[PDB]
């Protein structure tokens, strides 16, 4: 199948491959809790009201 | 409402019940009043709070 480890006149086969993948975390976009708030400047303003 | 105490026979004596308590009140109440006023002062170049 493949080519030997030190002889280029004698085969050996690959038998697949192996991957390893890093670890992704989530749970905190999944959960819908930040509402996407699209602008256009480099900043916003917000205004704080009360009363008693 | 008493109890009766018992009384002999031969002496024919008895007892009695007092008459009824009726009385009369009055009662007195409270009154609240509130005030506002709308001047233009307030209106006239005076922003809306969360609009540009």
């Amino acid at each position: 199948l493949t080519n030997s480890e030190k002889s280029r006149f004698f085969l050996a086969d690959l038998t697949g491959e192996v991957q390893s993948i890093p670890n992704t975390y989530g749970y905190i976009s999944g959960l819908g809790l930040f509402r996407s708030a699209p602008q256009t400047q480099t900043t916003f303003l917000m205004d704080l009201t009360d009363w008693d | 409402i008493s109890l009766l105490d018992a009384v002999d026979r031969t002496s024919r004596k008895a007892e009695t019940s007092a008459p009824e308590r009726v009385r009369q009140i009055s009662f007195p109440m409270m009154y609240f009043k509130e005030v506002e006023s709308i001047t233009p002062d307030e209106i006239q170049g005076v922003r809306q709070p969360g609009t540009a």
